[PDB]
C-alpha cells in the first residue's frame, strides 16, 4: 500500500492536521575516512573523507500553533 | 578578430554588414543550419561547412533579406548590407534557452574505495549484506586516546572484510576533540564517526564503526 | 595538510498545488485539497574555498 | 523570373 | 385511492470519507479532502394523503 | 476583426455583402460543408479547406442567391451582395441546437483512493467483499475526544486493508462538534462518520468506520 | 527586433504590412501550415518550411486577402499591404484552442491527479508535453482579490485542460497573505505558487499557474 | 484566368 508519512501534526480559520504547506525533511550524512593504500599501479593514494547520504528525504507536515 | 556573437530571439531580425567581394560566414553553437533563403539572384554561392555552417557569397548592392533555417526548427531572419571590405563571420545564438541537460557525474571512484563506503553504509543502515553473518566483536581494534572507554558492541565478517563497532565513552569531563586519525591501530582500513559530532564533551558516546580486514595478511 | 573542506549537501525545492473542486469518473465528489512536488532535488554544492 | 526566390536545402 | 397519485422520487443518500494523507510512487505527497459518495440509488415514493 | 457570427434557421436567407475581387469564406463550426450552389457563372471558383470552409472568389456585379449545404443534412441560403473591398468572413451557425451531448467525466481518481473508497461503501451497505471475513475489531482503534466513550462493534479483514466500526457514545451533554481529523492514530487511513452530522450532542452516538491497514509495515 | 504576434480566432482577419523585393514569412506556434491561398496572380512564389510555417514573396502592390490554413483544422486570413522595405516575420497565435484528438488519449489515459502534478511540474521546468501547443493567454482568467493586478505571459492548451501563468503585482502598500483558494473563478482546476509564499510584500512579483478546462464555461 | 486564385496545397 501507498505510504502513509506524517503522523498528525501535534494535537479562513480552521484547525486541520492536513492541509498544512508541507516541508520536506533533512538527508543524513555520514563520513568515512580511508586508511592510506596502495594499488596495483604502485600508486599511494591518501583519499581523506568521503560523504554519502545513508536516508533519503521524507516529508512532514508542520507542528501548527 | 572575434565573431560578432548575436543572441537574437525566434522569428529574429538583426541587421548586419556583408562583404559584397569575400565570403562570409554564420554559425550556430550547437546547431546545424539546414536551409539558408535569400531574394532571387542576391547570394550567388552557398557552401555547407564542418558541422552547422554557411559560408555566402553576394555580388549585390543592395540591402536584403536572409533567413536560415537550423535542424532544430529555429528560423532566424537577418537584413544585409553588403559593403566592400573583409568577410565577416557571425555567431548565431538562441535568446532564451528552450531546456536545461543534467550532466551526470562522469566521475567513477576506485573499486577498494566503494567496497568500504557499502559497507560502512550498511552497518549503519543495519542491513547486513548477504555475505556477511555476525560474529565476536575484536578486543581491542582500535587506539583508546585520552581516557576513553571502549565497550564492544556488534561485528559481522565476510570473505574479505570485517566490521566492528564499539561504543566510546569518555571519562575525561574535558572538551576533547575527535579526529578519525587518532583511532588508528596496524591494521586497520576506516574510521566512522557515527554522529558527525566534532567535538565529545564529558560523556561523549560516540560510535565509531571500523573495517578491518578478514584474512588479514 | 591538504586543504579541508565541510560537506554542504543543498535542501530540496517544493512546489504545491491545490486542486479545485471535482467530481470523478465513478461519481464521487471531491473537495478541496493539495499535491506536492519535488521540483529540484537535493545535491552536494561545490565548496567555493579550500582554505 | 521576377519575384522568384532561391533555396538551397543542405543535406 | 392509495394509488393513482402523482408519484414523487426518493432522496440519495450521501456519504463523506476522509482520506489520510499518503505518498506515491513519483514521491507526491497528497492531501484529497472528503470524498462524498451515493451509497443508495432513489426509489419511488407515493405521498401519503390527507 | 472576428468572423461575423450568423445563426440563421434551417433554410433560412442571410443577407450578406461578398467583396468581387478577393476570396471569402463561410464556415460552420461542428460542420463540413458538402456542397455549394450559386447561378451559372457568378461564382468563377469554389475551393474546400480545412475542415468544413468555402472560399468562393466572384467577379459577378449583381446581387445573387447561394445555397450551401452541409454534411449533416443542413441547407442555408444566402443573398450576396459584391461590393469592391475586403473578402468577408462569415460563421454560420445553426438556430436552435438538434441534440445535447452528455459529456462523461473524463476524470479518473487514484487506485489507493478508490480502494479506500469501495471499502468503506461496502462496509457501509453491509455487503462484505469476498476477499474480507469477520474477525475481532481491534480493541483501541481511534482517538477519543471530550469523553467519548467507544464500544467496539464490528470489523472485517483482507489482505491488504482492514476495517473496523466503533460506537460513539457521548458523556459531555455538550454540543460537540466533529472534525474527522480528532479520531486519527498513528496508523489510520480514513474515517467515516456514518450519519453526516456536524454537530453530535449529549448522547450523540454515531458510528464511525476506519480502514487501517492490515499486515501494517 | 522580434517577430509580430498578432493572436486572430478562427474567424479572424487582421491588416498587416507584406514586404516586396525580399521574402515573408508567417508561422504557427504549435502547427503546421500546409496550405495558404490568395487571388491568383498576386503571389509571386510561396514554400513551406520544415518547422512548419510559410515563405512567401508578393510581388504585386494592390492590398489583397491571403488564407492560411493548418493541419490540426485552423484558417486564419490576413490582409496585406504591399510596401518596399525589407521582409517581415509574422506570428499568428491562435486564440481559440486548436482540436487534437491525438493529445486526448493521453491526456485521459493516465490518472488526474497526476496529470495536473505533470502539467504543472512542467511549466515549472519548461518542458512542455508534446501535444500542448501555445495558445494565446486569457485576459482574465483567475479571480483577483482585492488590489492585485495581473498580466499575462504564456497560455498552453491540449484538449481538456490548459494552462496560464499570471504576474501578481501587489498594489497595496500593506502585504497580503495570500490562499490559493482566493483566486478560484468558476472553471479553473488548480492554482500553484511557484515559490511557494505564506504572504507577499507590496510590491511583490510572484507568477501563479493556474489551468482550466478547454471551452468549459 | 478569371476568378482564379493561388491555392497550394503543402504535402
Amino acid at each position: 500500500t501507498v505510504s502513509t508519512t506524517p503522523p498528525v501534526s501535534a494535537g479562513v480559520r480552521c484547525d486541520n492536521p492536513g492541509t498544512v504547506h508541507p516541508q520536506r525533511s533533512r538527508d543524513q550524512i555520514a563520513t568515512v575516512w580511508i586508511a592510506p593504500w596502495v594499488d596495483s599501479d604502485n600508486a599511494f593514494h591518501q583519499p581523506g573523507r568521503v560523504s554519502f547520504v545513508v536516508s533519503p528525504a521524507d516529508w512532514v507536515l508542520p507542528a501548527r500553533v | 578578430q572575434s565573431p560578432a556573437t548575436i543572441s537574437l530571439p525566434q522569428g529574429g531580425q538583426f541587421r548586419l554588414s556583408i562583404s559584397n567581394t569575400d565570403p562570409n560566414m554564420i554559425f550556430i553553437p550547437g546547431d546545424k543550419v539546414t536551409a539558408i533563403t535569400a531574394p532571387g539572384g542576391m547570394l550567388a554561392d552557398k557552401r555547407l561547412t564542418r558541422a552547422g555552417g554557411v559560408l555566402f557569397t553576394s555580388v549585390a548592392t543592395r540591402t536584403f533579406t536572409i533567413f536560415v533555417e537550423t535542424a532544430r526548427g529555429q528560423t532566424f531572419s537577418v537584413v544585409a548590407t553588403p559593403v566592400k571590405g573583409e568577410g565577416r563571420v557571425y555567431r548565431l545564438m538562441s535568446a532564451e534557452p528552450p531546456s536545461r541537460p543534467e550532466t551526470r557525474k562522469w566521475e567513477t571512484a576506485q573499486a577498494y574505495e566503494k567496497l568500504l563506503i557499502s559497507l560502512n553504509r550498511a552497518v549503519l543502515t543495519g542491513d547486513i549484506p548477504d555475505g556477511y553473518g555476525e560474529v565476536k566483536p575484536l578486543s581491542d581494534g582500535i587506539r583508546l586516546p585520552g581516557g576513553f572507554s571502549v565497550t564492544p558492541l556488534k561485528a559481522w565478517a565476510g570473505d574479505q572484510l570485517r566490521a566492528d563497532r564499539y561504543e566510546l565513552r569518555n571519562a575525561n569531563t574535558w572538551g576533547v576533540a575527535l579526529r578519525e586519525q587518532d583511532f588508528w591501530k596496524p591494521g586497520v582500513r576506516a574510521v566512522m564517526f557515527d554522529n558527525n559530532a566534532q567535538t565529545l564533551m564529558g560523556g561523549g558516546r560516540m560510535t565509531v564503526t571500523v573495517i578491518r580486514g578478514n584474512g588479514e595478511g | 595538510n591538504p586543504g579541508t573542506v565541510h560537506p554542504q549537501r543543498s535542501r530540496d525545492q517544493i512546489a504545491t498545488v491545490w486542486i479545485a473542486p471535482w467530481v470523478d469518473s465513478d461519481n464521487a465528489f471531491h473537495q478541496p485539497g493539495r499535491v506536492s512536488f519535488v521540483v529540484s532535488p537535493a545535491d552536494w554544492v561545490l565548496p567555493a574555498r579550500v582554505n | 523570373r521576377p519575384g522568384m526566390m532561391d533555396s538551397q536545402e543542405f543535406s
